[PDB]
RNA sequence: CCGGGCACUCUAACGGGACUGCCCGCGAAAGCGGGAGGAAGGAGGGGACGACGUCUGGUCAGCAUGGCCCUUACGGCCUGGGCGACACACGUGCUACAAUGCCCACUACAAAGCGAUGCCACCCGGCAACGGGGAGCUAAUCGCAAAAAGGUGGGCCCAGUUCGGAUUGGGGUCUGCAACCCGACCCCAUGAAGCCGGAAUCGCUAGUAAUCGCGGAUCAGCCAUGCCGCGGUGAAUACG
């Protein structure tokens, strides 16, 4: 058991980061499942537009944690011969628990 | 329906120059800031000024007032 | 009263953040906190610099902050000597061992931020304001750019009422979201008041 | 409708008979948007007045409506000074419409303690011809035939 | 053998299989009739095999989640609809003309600020 | 049917004719028909010469009633009204005490209103 | 209805529990 | 706001409740987010600016 | 639940799909009426987006800022008090005046969010608020959690009441240094006005109004019946 917890607030950058592991991961290992999307974090965020008020103005912006899930099955060395560090994305997060 | 619901909270400065008090006998007037407190049995027969905020007012204390607080004989507003 | 930020609308599509990383709960505020601290410097001592963006990115304690200058040979200095000093001071106030990054940016009058800073620069030794504005927005169309636009604030010249000011070319249309429209905003502190200078430009279609 | 007709909307047939009437009666009865309550109270009010008087209440309820629906009534038209009472026709839109509402006001209006009992009454008074409905329905037509010397009004 | 037909109503989802039988029809460990017990509007959703002739001709086995039971109702309709296409398409020439494989877009909208749920703005006075 | 201090109920259900009783609502009464064993559905003229012997039994002496209820309260406001407590000033002034606003909708304490001009 | 806090519809609109709502 | 007014940045209370939250960048008094440690306003113009990744404009 | 499997619902990333393209009609054209096909059409529904400017509109009491006044002092710390005052008047709301209703058991169906001392399954104690113990969840797996209207069953019987819960007396928990001024909550008791509201006036044209619950931000706590979102059921009517 490999899980691979990749979370972002990009998620394009989650795509491209996961689909390069899963790349790397399948000239090496099984039938690996490969990458599943998980439901997304949405923390909305209501402010009142302008100071000293106008009350009924208020906006809205919304910021969004997006997960993917990897649940790579039997690897051994060549899959981590190009797992160590080789990626580009940098707003991405990885995280990784047995 | 009012409720402390144990140690019946009594600030430390009134508490520990009260009880020094009562043992040289009783005292005349008092200085009291801190309304906070809860009024204790020992209390009675004293005469405790309290602040309004501007004011300092003489309260007798008596048996029947014990459970209750100093300040509700200091009334803050003034109407009429 | 309209006419919200254009940069703000525009994060999702066609403009990306100033600061691209990812954080948790009790990661995110201290960290925002450091990125204000960063910009705050910057804009202490590179403002006459020629500097318009700087971009943060994180991955592991691993930092990455990117200079955008107009003027290179300020930032690098002789033999690099000022790297060091503001490169030291950065790591002087955090402590995460963080490196800093120097990138170029061609025609500073193509940047709608130094575009700002540049009539503001006018302005506070009182120039005349409309000759600015129609240069700039000269200096914007004599390479490219399919739109400019300039806006300033009341109080020009020195006048006692507040007026508003003008002189676009081209084509600026903020209302569609589409074609890259940058945005750059400029405050010059005279002794008759304060002068807020709106620089837009408009470049590129998809 | 300043632009368009203002095109009717079609109401959805009934389960039970498959007559739209039915469905319009029974969201005249609804409130709150409870149309389930108000189907069974217009369904238990159907039972009784099939059991109380011996007849289906498919023809009671349609010649009770039918009773209902007035002729003529009033408009309210302004000129030279304050406005006067017109007369003239109905639609038959807005007859089924009225008669629908007096229905639903006139059965509420009613003694009997539980709604089903005072639909089914209603509906058999309105259907012999009598009752609070068929009343105000004939209190609009008196309107009519009334101040009939405004007949030069029509508009 | 079987064939399925899904529908979808108002946020409700009812995986709706039909076979040959009797005209039994049973929901999650429930009668159709013991899940929707006393509900007048509980007959349209085996309506759409009444211009088919099913009930008789027909069985079925229901899956149904989300939303309301009226949303229930409705989704077993089409999904009904669609396992009857699935099995026989010619039943469509009697389907559309009755409207039972269209799916009702009809969905709750979302508030909106500066009133109270959506529409209803707040109450003025004295203006 | 009288059970505690002058209280006749009649012609309901026993727990709700309870309530009639000066300090006894739906909890009390509940609690009387469990534990002196009567069917709570019972009418009052169904009741029996023994059920009602006992729920007089009960009821008539485990809590204060009626006119001693009534002069406990009435005492308990002349007692915080004659020591100089706050509350007993907010009683004497005819004003709500569990500390509500006064400024608006004070009503309930206050008595009818009587508009002064403006 | 919804102002009587002792009675089950009343405690619902609080959120509170108590012995006439009790939580399960 | 005022300089001594974040007197809460110092915190030692003397006791825990005295504890809010005064957005960072403005010196908010009344109205502050937690979770950005910035205030309405200054969370509206941080996130026009962009400095605030993830933050997009909501519209559903 | 397991073995196992992705077909399904689903989650979330990229796409396909609608264009008056087809036909009848009318028309010089745009386009209009009608029809089939289609999940959907004539802008399919909802947002984000608000022009040159206006009212010398709003706040220097968010911020930044140009000038004029303050300096043992408007600055500054802390305690107490205040912003909660009441003979009144309006604005916005909440709860109601009941039988399409109330209460009691019993049972079923949501979406959107939130939670590392923070959410707190579960056992015990207590009528209860709550306390003690304690598992799990770095949360499509755990928890908040029960959705509420609804369904069947039962009691109430047109009555200031088994409607309505204001007011007040007493007892008690909790956050907190501390609830007199001035908190929420629980329990016993008290059980007020109010039986659809004068002139006048408001919202809404489709899942809309109406009604029902749920969550969230701020926050130790909470006077939130506010505000911002979520779904459940689901109208009436538009001659003009
Ligand atoms: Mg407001
Ligand atoms: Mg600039
Ligand atoms: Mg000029
Ligand atoms: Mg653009
Ligand atoms: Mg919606
Ligand atoms: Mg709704
Ligand atoms: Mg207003
Ligand atoms: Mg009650
Ligand atoms: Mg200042
Ligand atoms: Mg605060
Ligand atoms: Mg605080
Ligand atoms: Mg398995
Ligand atoms: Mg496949
Ligand atoms: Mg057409
Ligand atoms: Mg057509
Ligand atoms: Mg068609
Ligand atoms: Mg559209
Ligand atoms: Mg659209
Ligand atoms: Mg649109
Ligand atoms: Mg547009
Ligand atoms: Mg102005
Ligand atoms: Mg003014
Ligand atoms: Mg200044
Ligand atoms: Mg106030
Ligand atoms: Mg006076
Ligand atoms: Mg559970
Ligand atoms: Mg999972
Ligand atoms: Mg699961
Ligand atoms: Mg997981
Ligand atoms: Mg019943
Ligand atoms: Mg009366
Ligand atoms: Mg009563
Ligand atoms: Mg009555
Ligand atoms: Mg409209
Ligand atoms: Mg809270
Ligand atoms: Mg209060
Ligand atoms: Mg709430
Ligand atoms: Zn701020």
């Amino acid at each position: 058991k490999i899980r691979i917890k990749l979370r972002g607030f990009d998620h394009k950058t989650l795509d491209a980061s996961a689909q390069k592991i899963v790349e790397a991961a399948r000239r090496s290992g099984a039938q690996v499942s490969g990458p599943i999307p998980l439901p997304t974090r949405v923390r909305r965020f209501t402010v009142i537009r302008g100071p000293f008020k106008h009350k009924d103005s208020r906006e809205h912006f919304e910021l969004r944690t997006h997960n993917r899930l990897v649940d790579i099955i039997n690897p051994n060395r060549k899959t981590i011969e190009q797992l160590m560090t080789l990626d580009l994305p940098t707003g991405v997060e990885i995280e990784i628990k047995t | 329906p009012r409720s402390l619901k144990k140690g019946v909270f009594v600030d430390d400065h009134l508490l520990e120059k009260v009880l020094e008090l009562n043992a040289k006998g009783e005292k005349r007037l008092i200085k009291t800031w801190s309304r906070r407190s809860t009024i204790v049995p020992e209390m009675v027969g004293h005469t405790i000024a309290v602040y309004n905020g501007k004011q300092h007012v003489p309260v007798y204390i008596t048996e029947n007032m014990v459970g209750h607080k100093l300040g509700e004989f200091a009334p803050t507003r003034t109407y009429r | 009263g309209n006419k919200i930020h254009p940069i703000g609308f525009r994060l999702g599509i066609t403009r990306d953040w100033e600061s691209r990383w990812y954080a948790g709960k009790k990661q995110y505020r201290h960290l925002l906190l450091e990125d204000q601290r960063i910009r705050g410097l910057l804009e202490k001592e590179l403002y006459s610099a020629g500097l318009a963006r700087v971009d943060i990115e994180r991955a592991a304690d691993n930092v990455a902050v990117t200079v955008h200058v107009a003027k290179p040979g300020v930032v690098i200095g002789r033999g690099g000597e000022r790297i060091r000093v503001l490169r030291e001071e950065l790591a002087k106030l955090t402590g995460k061992n963080v490196a800093l990054n120097v990138q170029e940016v061609q025609n500073p009058n193509l940047s709608a931020p130094l575009v700002a800073q540049r009539v503001a620069e006018q302005i506070e030794r009182r120039f005349a304001v409309r000759r600015a504005i129609k240069q700039a927005v000269q200096r914007v169309m004599e390479s490219g750019a399919k739109g400019a636009k300039v806006i300033v604030s009341g109080r020009i010249g020195g006048a006692e009422q507040a007026r508003t000011e003008w002189a676009a070319q081209g084509r600026v249309p903020l209302h569609t979201l589409r074609a890259n429209i940058d945005y750059g905003f400029a405050l010059a502190r005279t002794t008759y008041g304060v002068l807020g200078v709106k620089a837009y430009i408009f470049l590129g279609e998809v | 409708a300043r632009r368009r007709r203002a095109e009717v909307r079609q109401l959805q047939p009934d389960l039970v008979y498959g007559d739209v009437l039915v469905t319009a009666f029974i969201n005249k009865i609804m409130r709150d948007g409870k149309k389930n309550l108000a189907a069974r109270i217009f369904y238990d009010a159907c039972k009784i007045i099939q059991e109380k008087t011996g007849q289906e209440p498919l023809k009671v309820f349609k010649q009770a409506v039918e009773n209902v629906k007035p002729r003529m009534e009033v408009r309210s038209r302004r000129v030279g000074g304050a406005n006067y009472q017109v007369p003239m026709e109905v639609s038959p839109r807005r007859q089924q419409s009225l008669a629908l509402r007096w229905l639903v006001q006139a059965a509420n209006q009613r003694p009997e303690r539980r709604a089903a009992v005072r639909i089914a009454h209603e509906l058999m008074d309105a259907a012999e011809g009598k009752g609070g409905a068929v009343k105000k329905k004939e209190d609009v037509e008196r309107m009519a035939e009334a101040n009939r010397a405004y007949a030069h009004y029509r508009w | 053998e079987q064939y399925y037909g899904t529908g979808r109503r108002k946020e409700a989802v009812a995986r709706v299989f039909l076979r040959p039988g009797n005209g039994k029809v049973t929901v999650n460990g429930q009668d159709f009739n013991e899940y929707f017990q006393g509900l007048v509007r509980a007959v349209a959703a085996l309506e759409p095999l009444r211009a088919v002739d099913a009930l008789g001709h027909f069985d079925a086995y229901i899956t149904v989640r989300g939303g309301g039971k009226s949303g229930q109702i409705d989704a077993i309709k089409l999904g009904i609809a669609r396992a009857l296409v699935q099995y026989n398409p010619d039943y469509r020439a009697k389907l559309k003309p009755l409207g039972f494989l269209t799916r009702d877009a009809r969905v709750v909208e979302r508030k909106k600020y500066g009133k109270h749920k959506a529409r209803r703005a707040p109450q003025y006075s004295k203006r | 049917a009288r059970i505690a201090g002058v209280e006749i109920p009649r012609n309901k259900r026993v727990d709700v004719a309870l309530t009639y009783i000066y300090g006894i609502g739906k909890a009390r009464a509940k609690e009387a028909l469990e534990k002196t064993g009567i069917n709570p559905a019972t009418r009052v003229k169904d009741l029996t010469e023994a059920e009602v012997v006992r729920l007089r039994e009960y009821v008539e002496n485990t809590w204060k009633l009626e006119g001693e209820l009534r002069a406990e309260v009435a005492a308990n406001i002349k007692r915080l009204m004659d020591i100089g407590c706050y509350r007993g000033l907010r009683h004497r002034r005819g004003l709500p005490v569990r500390g509500q606003r006064t400024r608006t909708n004070a009503r309930t304490r206050k008595g009818p209103r009587k508009t002064v001009a403006g | 209805g919804k102002g009587d806090r002792r009675t089950r519809r009343g405690k619902i609109w609080r959120g509170t529990y108590g012995k006439y709502r009790p939580r399960k | 706001a005022r300089k001594a007014l974040i007197e809460k940045a110092k915190r030692t209370p003397k006791f825990k409740v005295r504890a809010y939250t005064r957005c960072v960048r403005c010196g908010r008094a009344r109205s502050v987010y937690r979770f950005f440690g910035l205030c309405r306003i200054c969370l509206r113009e941080l996130a026009h600016k962009g400095q605030l990744p993830g933050v997009r404009k909501a519209s559903w």
